[PDB]
């Protein structure tokens, strides 16, 4: 900002939502399927 | 253009003084009209003024209340009334014309005025 | 209620002298100052409006200038018709006020 | 709380008293600091 | 701030056109009340 005074970068543009610690970020494969008629 | 005043030459204590001023050679709607007081031996004191086409009035905080100023453009005349006249209100009264420099809508008093361009003969009271 | 003073209150002068009359405002009035000349028994007549603009019909011998709180009126040739009491009118803000006046003699 | 004065105290026309110059603190990007803000409001939006 | 004079917001309507339009409105309006009545117009009364 100007032991020194600092701020988080997010306070310049956006409030941060804390990710829930119980939700994994491991990739899981997803299959895309056509609807009837396609 | 001539301004000519009239009215009683003196009123009794607690009576209302009513002075008039006629405009000859011009029109009230295009100018603002001021009343100025001058007690004997003293300088000038502004009483109040009324606009032309807008009809708005302003009064001095001195002579608090009491002062009514009006105009009637159908006869090209205007008048001043001062209620509850006391001994301290004896003075020479003048009517005067002031120009209007218009920057906006004239009916909203969007103009600069306050200069006195023409004075009447005066009416000692 | 804007206050106005004048200096000198009485200025001694002879015929043909160059004279200056000053006016001092309690606050900046943005050049909205008018000068008037009054004779005993008569209504005052206009001289100058908006601090420096000469009124039509007034001799060219009259001039003036100033700014802020300090304004002056200059008379370059004091002829007998000019021995009068001069007044400053402040119309920048309402109520309108006048100074005490300066007498020439 | 706003601290307001008239925007144009020398106006002799309509809009006299209609626009007020109001001072207030107001927050900043950080929760630990406040600023000082001067802004104008219309009379119809501000009550004493 | 205001980069110039403070002025009143306003709106202009032609006077002759409005008077003619109002005359047309009264002429048609009389059909539901009678031809010997007086139709008067006035401004609003209460509310904000
Ligand atoms: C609703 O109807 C009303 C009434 O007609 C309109 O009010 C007019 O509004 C205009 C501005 O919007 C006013 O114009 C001003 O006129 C002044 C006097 O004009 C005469 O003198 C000049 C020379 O000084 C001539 O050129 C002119 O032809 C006239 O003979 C001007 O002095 C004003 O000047 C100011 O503005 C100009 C910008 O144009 C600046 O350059 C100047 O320095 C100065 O700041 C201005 O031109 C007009 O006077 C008003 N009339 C009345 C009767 O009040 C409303 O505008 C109208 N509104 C709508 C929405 O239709
Ligand atoms: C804050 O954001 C602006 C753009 O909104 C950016 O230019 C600036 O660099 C940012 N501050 C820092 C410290 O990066
Ligand atoms: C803003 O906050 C400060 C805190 O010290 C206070 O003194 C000040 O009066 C506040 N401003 C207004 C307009 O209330
Ligand atoms: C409105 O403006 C138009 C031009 O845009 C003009 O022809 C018309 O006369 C104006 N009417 C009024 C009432 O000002
Ligand atoms: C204009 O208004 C007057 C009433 O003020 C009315 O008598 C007259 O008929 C109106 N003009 C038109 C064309 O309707």
């Amino acid at each position: 900002i100007n032991n020194k005074e600092y701020r988080l970068i997010n306070c310049n543009t956006s409030a941060i939502t804390q990710a829930c610690p119980k939700v994994s970020f491991e990739p899981i494969p997803i299959h895309y399927c056509a609807p009837a008629g396609f | 253009l001539q301004l000519q005043e009239s009215g009683p030459g003196l009123v009794k204590p607690s009576e209302t003084l009513s002075l008039t001023c006629a405009v000859s050679g011009g029109s009230i709607s295009d100018y603002c009209w001021n009343w100025i007081r001058q007690p004997p031996g003293k300088g000038l004191e502004w009483i109040g003024y009324i606009g032309g086409s807008s009809g708005s009035t302003y009064y001095n905080p001195s002579l608090k209340g009491r002062v009514t100023i009006s105009a009637d453009t159908s006869e090209n005349r205007f008048s001043l009334k001062l209620s509850s006249v006391t001994a301290a209100d004896t003075a020479v009264y003048y009517c005067a014309r002031s120009p209007i420099t218009v920057f906006g809508v004239v009916i909203f008093d969007e103009y600069t005025t306050g200069n006195l361009d023409l004075w009447g003969p005066g009416t000692p009271i | 209620d804007i206050q106005m003073t004048q200096s000198p209150s009485s200025l001694s002068a002879s015929v043909g002298d160059k004279v200056t009359i000053t006016c001092h405002a309690s606050q900046d009035i943005s050049s909205w100052l008018a000068w008037y000349q009054q004779k005993p028994g008569k209504a005052p007549k206009p001289l100058i409006y908006y601090a420096s603009s000469l009124q039509s019909g007034v001799p060219s011998r009259f001039s003036g200038s100033g700014s802020g709180t300090d304004y002056t009126l200059t008379i370059t040739s004091l002829q007998p018709e000019d021995f009068a009491t001069y007044y400053c009118q402040q119309y920048d803000d309402l109520p309108f006020t006048f100074g005490p006046g300066t007498k020439l003699d | 709380t706003l601290q307001c004065t008239n925007y144009a105290p020398k106006l002799r026309s309509m809009m006299r008293g209609e626009i007020k110059n109001c001072s207030f603190n107001m927050t900043t990007e950080l929760r630990d600091k406040k600023q000082k803000v001067y802004s104008l409001f219309y009379r119809l939006d501000v009550v004493q | 701030d205001v980069l110039g004079h403070v002025r009143m917001a306003h709106c202009n309507i032609s006077k002759a056109t409005w008077n003619e339009t109002l005359g047309k409105v009264v002429k048609q309006l009389r059909k539901h009340f009678g031809n010997n009545t007086i139709i008067r117009f006035a401004q609003s009364s209460g509310g904000d």
